């Protein structure tokens, strides 16, 4: 097994910048192929054999190297380049790939559209109760979320899932999901998804009542 | 254009068996080599197997020696992969792939992929719960296993599918959508949630106010 | 079932032995002065090449006279006659090919020889190890014995613009049908020395199971194949007072005219090979013996010894398929046996290679060769075009 070492693992970059990502083999190699992968699709061939760009790829991209050091090079980044990039060799058997380099993109620091929602009408009558909150179109990616029941944070039943970076604008989105039983849902009144982002300082609260 | 379409993935117990299929079209299938490539949950691409033009020589790594068996029905343009003595290390999205006129060991064409989940836990149907209050909406999809499930609505540029998280054995995900606030409930919105592994489809209309 | 061999051979060894010019010629091409011989008393150097030189001849400077005309005798002053034997009677030189078959009619093995061999065998019969070099004109089927063994005389003192006799060897169109012959040109030259140019081919180096390009080469401008075959002959292996003796009809001093007497003989080492590109009109010369052909339709592999025009179009396309299928003589079908495949990653048959990925169909190959790249080679081309075992696999071989 030839061990290909991609570095950096993450590469944030504003639209306009020339940005490069590295790939490093254990034993020597003749040439290195590269692949782009957007989320929810198989990786497409991007550069064939060090230098030669594949069919349909923008000429803004570029590639180079020798022996063990190889390097994909963008001349000017765009929001459509927001993808994970993989280097691969088949100059010694078995063929091997790198871990990956996730190109993120920068943007003007936008705040989310927060919107708390109650549990569904059906979920209650034969099961527990799941209180929900969405945070759509924001940047940067880290965003703290607190679930306060009667001025008291629950913490245990919360699951937190982020989206991939959107290919059009370059924002992120999140869906926080608080979980309870139908009994302990009916023991409390206040339900708030307080969200702490770098845009405000003071948190974006979003509450309801059930009277 | 070149067309690769995988099928026949799902839940399998650790130690059992499964066979895959890969339909081929838009090129003379017998003139090319065919391969198999997998991708882990950690997002690690790994070569699985190689087969030549006439199926006279196959090649495999020592990670799947003896267990795995690549094969091809050139008669009606198909590629397969038998998978004996399965393990949770083999849990991945599986891709068939094709070479090129250039002979440099490249992966020029890839199918969409087919998912093989290998856990001793059993199948479960989903629980489609609607989410009601420009305005945002959504559908919670809790208490299912294995992956995947795919939510489809009815404005998809303002649609976000949150990836699943293993809560406690069963996977839990949500999916949101934004519409003009005037166009609901006057135009009634509906999400639809397929679970191919359990082999069940469910849909729900969000109620107003 | 399909394991790969570790032994690193070459299928081209037999085919390419006639282009190993140091081995098969063993003397210089342009100027050929490889063997020493006594002439009267002192020791002199003369032609010793084991192969014929197709298209070679001596251009005399400031002369309408041919070098194939006789040596200038007595009253013929300024040495402006030529290099061949005096035209005394014509029972030793010149000869028609008809009169060689008439003279040596009764002899069995002389009549079995070819036209070039017959002329030479005859010409190296006249009396020491000194024999006279010959020139066989194929067009006119004539056998010219040369009296003057010399080839170049183009020194700094007596030759630049100003009776003293100047000359050099060259390949012009007037010399193309001639064949320069030492006393040692082997009678089996037809099956051991280069004649024809190899069409659909450039020379290369065997780097573990595939014929690769030579890195270190001299590019020059050549319009046709003739200009490339001329240039390489000028670059090729070279092994480099009298007026009063000449006009007395001296047998021994004229025989050793302009000859050197202390060993800078090439023994066939020099810029002897070239690859001609028909499309680019470039001629790539080099001084390491090639060990294979690359099958490229835009190229013609040529040497300084080769003919300036003739081209064998039939590349040996079966060479790889034959060597793979002979190396399955562990039978002495596949069910009981497994197969140890030899180290050959190029073949006209794709299935025969057993490549780990899709091989490269070479567009430029007339043979329709597939070339398997995705495989760890155990060799490389170091400095001076030296094929060497890689550091990683030094200890096994």
């Amino acid at each position: 097994q030839i061990v290909l070492s991609q570095s950096p693992a993450i590469l944030s970059a504003s639209p306009g910048e020339k940005v490069t990502m590295t790939c490093r083999a254990s034993s020597s190699v003749s040439y290195m192929h590269w692949y782009q992968q957007k989320p929810g699709s198989s990786p497409k061939p991007w550069i064939y054999a060090t230098f030669n760009l594949a069919s349909g790829v923008p000429a803004r991209f570029s590639g180079s190297g020798s022996g063990t050091s190889y390097s994909l090079t963008i001349s000017r980044v765009e929001a459509e380049d927001a993808a994970t990039y993989y280097c691969q060799q088949w100059s010694s058997n078995p063929p091997t790939f790198g871990a990956g380099t996730k190109l993120e993109l920068k943007r003007a620091d936008a705040a989310p559209t927060v919107s708390i929602f109650p549990p569904s009408s059906e979920q209650l009558t034969s099961g527990g109760a799941s209180v929900v909150c969405f945070l759509n179109n924001f940047y940067p990616k880290d965003i703290n979320v607190k679930w306060k029941i009667d001025g008291s944070e629950r913490q245990n039943g919360v699951l937190n899932s982020w989206t991939d970076q959107d290919s059009k604008d370059s924002t992120y989105s999140m869906s926080s999901t608080l979980t309870l039983t139908k009994d302990e849902y009916e023991r409390h009144n206040s339900y708030t998804c307080e969200a702490t982002h770098k845009t405000s300082t003071s948190p974006i609260v979003k509450s309801f009542n059930r009277n | 254009e070149v067309q690769l379409v995988e099928s026949g993935g799902g839940l399998v117990k650790p130690g059992g068996s499964l066979k895959l299929s890969c339909a081929a079209s838009g090129f003379t299938f017998s003139d090319y080599y065919m391969y198999w490539v997998r991708q882990t949950p950690e997002k690690r691409l790994e070569w699985v197997a190689t087969i030549n033009d006439g199926g006279t020589y196959t090649y495999y790594p020592d990670s799947v020696k003896g267990r795995f068996t690549i094969s091809r029905d050139n008669a009606k343009n198909n590629l397969y992969l038998q998978m004996s003595s399965l393990k949770s290390e083999d849990t991945a999205m599986y891709f068939c792939a094709r070479g090129s006129q250039l002979g440099r060991g490249e992966f020029a064409y890839w199918g969409q992929g087919t998912l093989v989940t290998v856990s001793a836990a059993k199948t479960t149907p989903p629980s489609v719960y609607p989410l009601a209050p420009s305005v945002t909406l959504g559908c919670l999809v809790k208490g299912y296993f294995p992956e995947s499930v795919t939510v489809t609505w009815n404005l998809s540029s303002s649609v976000h599918t949150f990836p699943a998280l293993l809560q406690s054995g069963l996977y839990t995900m949500s999916s949101s959508v934004t519409v003009p606030s005037s166009t609901w409930p006057s135009q009634t919105v509906t999400c639809s949630v397929a679970h191919p592994a359990s082999s069940t489809t469910v849909d729900k209309k969000l109620e107003p106010s | 079932t399909v394991e790969r061999s570790t032994r690193m051979g070459n299928p081209w060894k037999a085919f390419m032995e006639k282009y190993d010019i140091e081995r098969t010629h063993s003397s210089g091409v342009r100027v050929d002065l490889g063997e020493d011989a006594e002439v009267e008393n002192a020791k002199y150097r003369i032609p010793a090449g084991r192969c014929p030189v197709f298209g070679k001849g001596i251009v005399i400077e400031n002369s309408d006279v041919s070098f194939l005309r006789p040596v200038a005798t007595g009253d013929q002053k300024l040495k402006d006659g030529g290099f061949a034997f005096p035209n005394a009677n014509d029972h030793i030189s010149p000869m028609t090919l008809a009169n060689l078959k008439e003279r040596y009619k009764d002899n069995v093995e002389m009549m079995k020889l070819n036209d070039i061999a017959l002329c030479r065998t005859h010409a190296a019969s006249f009396v020491s190890n000194y024999r006279h070099p010959a020139v066989y004109d194929e067009k006119e089927k004539t056998c010219h014995m040369l009296y003057l063994s010399a080839q170049e005389n183009m020194g700094p003192r007596y030759c630049s613009p100003d009776a003293v006799f100047c000359f050099k060897p060259d390949k012009d169109e007037s010399f193309e049908n001639l064949v320069y012959l030492s006393k040692n040109v082997r009678n089996d030259w037809d099956k051991k020395c280069p004649r024809k140019n190899l069409g659909n081919a450039k020379f290369g180096l065997w780097v573990d199971g595939n014929c690769e390009e030579i890195p270190y080469v001299k590019e020059v401008e050549a319009e046709d194949l003739r200009e490339c075959n001329r240039i390489v002959f000028g670059a090729s292996a070279s092994d480099q007072k009298i007026q009063q003796g000449f006009r007395q009809n001296n047998r021994e001093m004229i025989k050793s005219a302009f000859l050197p007497v202390d060993n800078f003989k090439s023994k066939g080492r020099g810029f002897n090979w070239a690859n001609f590109d028909s499309v680019k009109k470039k001629c790539y010369i080099f001084n390491t013996k090639p060990t294979c052909l690359i099958n490229d339709k835009n190229f013609i592999a040529t040497t300084a010894l080769s003919h300036p025009q003739e081209v064998d179009l039939e590349f040996p396309c079966s060479i790889y398929k034959d060597e793979i299928e002979r190396e399955i003589k562990k039978q002495s079908s596949v069910d009981g046996e497994r197969i140890v495949l030899p180290r050959i990653f190029i073949s006209n048959d794709k299935e025969s290679i057993k490549c780990p990925c899709e091989p490269e169909r070479i567009s430029q190959s007339t043979c329709n060769f597939y070339v398997c790249n995705c495989v760890e080679k155990r060799a490389e081309i170091k400095e001076n075009n030296q094929v060497v075992i890689k550091e990683e696999f030094r200890n096994y071989y």
